[PDB]
RNA sequence: CGCGACCUCAGAUCAGACGUGGCGACCCGCUGAAUUUAAGCAUAUUAGUCAGCGGAGGAAAAGAAACUAACCAGGAUUCCCUCAGUAACGGCGAGUGAACAGGGAAGAGCCCAGCGCCGAAUCCCCGCCCCGCGGCGGGGCGCGGGAAAUGUGGCGUACGGAAG
């Protein structure tokens, strides 16, 4: 098949071929608005992976998002705290740039539900990400029995809560030695049982 | 006259309007009664013919929609009104029929490994 | 003259009665309610005052559909059926 | 300020611990919910096991334990099949499965091997149709002394 | 003043018809506590808001 | 097809009419500001019986949300009778008053006499 | 020059749906102090706590190992008891501080993409007839339309799988 072809051709981003076509892309996504309808998946390939059935009612949005750290906002550089809380300039926002395109391809496709996303380009100044959304209210959705799962009310948002793979890397679960401080569910979860006086009745 | 709802649901479209029309007329006579200062016996009817005003118009009202909801009932598209209104979480809902919808891999899961009513012994 | 002369030339309001809250905290300059913030869509309210929550949250007001929605609940919100006539 | 001989003690007290008071007066109520749905569950898993399906006999990982024996996850795929079992149809008579346990030993295989062989013939089999006896099912006289196991299915001793 | 909208003219017209005393046949009912009406608003004393 | 002005503009694209596969609402709302509803009663009042008696009007309280020409239509269709012109103040009550001027071939203290006030 | 395809971005009171706001005890994602403690104080501590912002649900999140282990080995997640005020962190000061094993509550597993195979075998929608449902679904019947080879559906997913 075809995909595998194009799979291990985008593993080659440094090649002549691919980096003409990450570069000339990449302008012409420059010039495009920072959130705009997609017609298609850049990638047919990483979209398949990612669960893009190519059917009516899936959705591909193009969202940009402006690329560097996180600078505190404070008036003149004044934190006026502790010699810790001084720092604005080298800090670092919690959430990777992909689930930040995600969660503003998702806010705006309200009606929409968010599956996934993938990386399309990047420049000094921007990333550029292709964000599938899905139709939870589509006949061709609502009726598949595998897709029907976005279409329940449990699923709405799943961007903005980090349920979505790219949303998922910034909360730091997963099992093992690596992953003590989120063990039940989430590292708000973790804190509260270490945190909370099981006064027994009898005790 | 004592107006119950019973004798008004078999009176005609026509029928109505006009006794409506006739108890507006009562009703106008009796606001005046209140002003031209007097007649208790009048004051204590304008309740009478307020409340048979909403009994009219009810049966008007209630003839209205039973019609309506009986002209769109075979049709696929109805005005919103004739809709079901439960919470807007449970219209939002899938259906009686998609929630019923299992893939042809779980119907297979169902078909060649069907849950077995068994008992162990001690 | 800050005090009991000052208070006379007072005589040309701020606020007014706000359009979403009722209260008479719309500031006719800026435009936005001080208790609800009316352009904004989204009702203003503060974790930092629990007292003026409970002024305004769903306990104060009827309930005038929300109060039918605990009645029409308890029976599984049927639709359609009248019960059997005489 | 310490007085005499005392113990050097620490409470952890110093974060904001009475919002997150977890206290007990559930327990008896609690105590009750679960025995109410054990017994609802019971009466609905209706001649089967009300503790459920078979665990295998697991030796204790660690130094420490390695001299006891459990209640493991589920049976290994290979004591199924040298027991001859369809790893999807011992699910649905009542034998817990896990893919995940490796057998390393023939004492603990051959253990759970005849663990299972123990099973089926303890294991009484009703027809999916009452009107209708069909070849893998039991027979009518020993289908009618079938009642529910109060207690872990074939308790697992040390 | 003189000059008013008809949003305000409404809340004049509302605290006008609220500012009267109780009916005394209130008094002569069975779980009757009203004495007087303790909402009554001058236009000395209290400025009505605004 | 050439290009006069150096400026790109939107072409007048084709727009069809609402053509809905149901009404959104099933009925039409009625006329709940009847000729009935819009006129509550006349004052008979001693500055107002002196308006019926002196300057041959009737005097009305209407609905707030009646125009000069809703009282018009309604008092025309009400009393039988025409109207001259209208003139409308809210009261300081909230209720709005109709001097409601009849055209002078119409006796007011007749027709006060016929509407039943005395 | 015209005409038909496609691609690409447009406009519509276009046919039909959908999102917005609220509540906010509990839950998820961020952002995030200083009181205070250290008998001062700046790292620490308070504390990833309050406030701020977003998103939900009847629960949420988590979840079927890129795990624990170093045993004769266990086997998703969640919760309870214990491990344990322990290993470890710390002006190694004040203070902070898990995990596994074990005993329980509950217990359930799974689906894709890819790789390939079958003539796209798949899907949404409009017209009429016909049952029929106040969860708009069932059976027809249409050189009726569209999506889709830039990949739909069936088999199949690391426990292996498929074909003969």
């Amino acid at each position: 098949g075809a995909y595998k072809y194009i799979q291990e051709l985008w593993r080659k981003k440094q090649s002549d071929v691919m980096r003409f076509l990450l570069r000339v892309r990449c302008w012409q996504y420059r010039q495009l608005s920072a959130l705009h309808r997609a017609p298609r998946p850049t990638r047919p390939d990483k979209a398949r992976r990612l669960g893009y059935k190519a059917k009516q009612g899936y959705v591909i949005y193009r969202i940009r998002v402006r690329r560097g750290g996180r600078k505190r906002p404070v008036p003149k550089g004044a934190t006026y705290g502790k010699p810790v809380h001084h720092g604005v300039n080298q800090l670092k926002f919690a959430r990777s740039l992909q689930s930040v395109a995600e969660e503003r391809a998702g806010r705006h496709c309200g009606a929409l539900r968010v599956l996934n996303s993938y990386w399309v380009g990047e420049d000094s100044t921007y990333k550029f990400f292709e964000v599938i959304l899905i139709d939870p209210f589509h006949k061709a959705i609502r009726r598949n029995p595998d897709t029907q799962w976005i279409t329940k009310p449990v699923h709405k948002h799943r961007e903005m809560r980090g349920l979505t793979s790219a949303g998922r890397k910034s909360r730091g679960l997963g099992k093992g030695h690596k992953f003590h401080h989120t063990i039940g569910g989430s590292r708000r979860a973790a804190w509260r049982r270490r945190n909370t006086l099981q006064l027994h009745r009898y005790r | 006259a004592k107006i119950k709802a019973r004798d008004l649901r078999g009176k005609k479209k026509e029928e109505l309007l006009k006794q409506l029309d006739d108890l507006k007329v009562e009703l106008s006579q009796l606001r005046v009664a209140k002003v031209t200062g007097g007649a208790a016996s009048k004051l204590s009817k304008i309740r009478v013919v307020r409340k048979s005003i909403a009994r009219v118009l009810t049966v008007i009202n209630q003839t209205q929609k039973e019609n309506l909801r009986k002209f769109y009932k075979g049709k696929k598209y109805k005005p919103l009104d004739l809709r079901p209104k439960k919470t807007r979480a449970m219209r939002r809902r899938l259906n009686k029929h998609e929630e019923s919808l299992k893939t042809k891999k779980q119907q297979r899961k169902e078909r060649l490994y069907p849950l077995r009513k068994y008992a162990v012994k001690a | 003259t800050k005090g009991t002369s000052s208070f006379g030339k007072r005589r040309n309001k701020t606020h007014t009665l706000c359009r979403r809250c009722g209260s008479k905290a719309y500031h006719l300059q800026k435009s936005t309610c001080g208790k609800c913030g009316y352009p904004a869509k989204r009702k203003r309210k503060y974790n930092w005052s629990a007292k003026a929550k409970r002024r305004n949250t769903t306990g104060t007001g009827r309930m005038r559909h929300l109060k039918i929605v605990y009645r029409r609940f308890r029976h599984g919100f049927r639709e359609g059926t009248t019960p059997k006539p005489k | 300020a310490p007085s005499r001989n005392g113990m050097i003690l620490k409470p952890h007290f110093h974060k904001d611990w009475q919002r997150r008071v977890a206290t007990w007066f559930n327990q008896p109520a609690r105590k009750i919910r679960r025995r109410k749905a054990r017994q609802a569950r019971a009466r609905r898993i209706a001649p089967r096991p009300a503790a459920g399906p078979i665990r295998p006999i697991v030796r204790c990982p660690t130094v420490r334990y390695h001299t006891k024996v459990r209640a493991g996850r589920g049976f290994s795929l290979e004591e199924l099949r040298v027991a001859g079992i369809h790893k999807k149809v011992a699910r649905t008579i009542g034998i817990s499965v896990d893919p995940r346990r490796r057998n390393k030993s023939t004492e603990s295989l051959q253990a759970n091997v005849q663990r299972l062989k123990e099973y089926r013939s303890k294991l009484v089999l009703f027809p999916r149709k009452p009107s209708a006896p069909k070849k893998g099912d039991s027979s009518a006289e020993e289908l009618k002394l079938a009642t529910q196991l109060t207690g872990p299915v074939m308790p697992i001793r040390n | 003043s003189s000059h008013k909208t008809f949003r305000i003219k409404r809340f004049l017209a509302k605290k006008q018809k609220q500012n009267r005393p109780i009916p005394q046949w209130i008094w002569m009912k069975t779980g009757n506590k009203i004495r007087y009406n303790s909402k009554r608003r001058h236009w000395r004393r209290t400025k009505l808001g605004l | 097809k050439i290009r006069t002005s150096p400026t790109f503009r939107r072409p007048k694209t084709l727009r069809l009419r609402r053509q809905p596969k149901y009404p959104r609402k099933s009925a039409p709302r009625r006329n709940k500001l009847d000729h009935y509803a819009i006129i509550k009663f006349p004052l008979t009042t001693e500055s107002a019986m002196k308006k019926i008696e002196d300057n041959n009007t009737l005097v009305f309280i209407v609905d707030v949300k009646a125009n000069k020409h809703q009282i018009k239509q309604a008092v025309k269709k009400l009393y039988d009778i025409d109207v001259a012109k209208v003139n409308t103040l809210i009261r300081p009550d909230g209720e709005k008053k109709a001097y409601v001027r009849l055209a002078p071939d119409y006796d007011a203290l007749d027709v006060a006499n016929k509407i039943g006030i005395i």
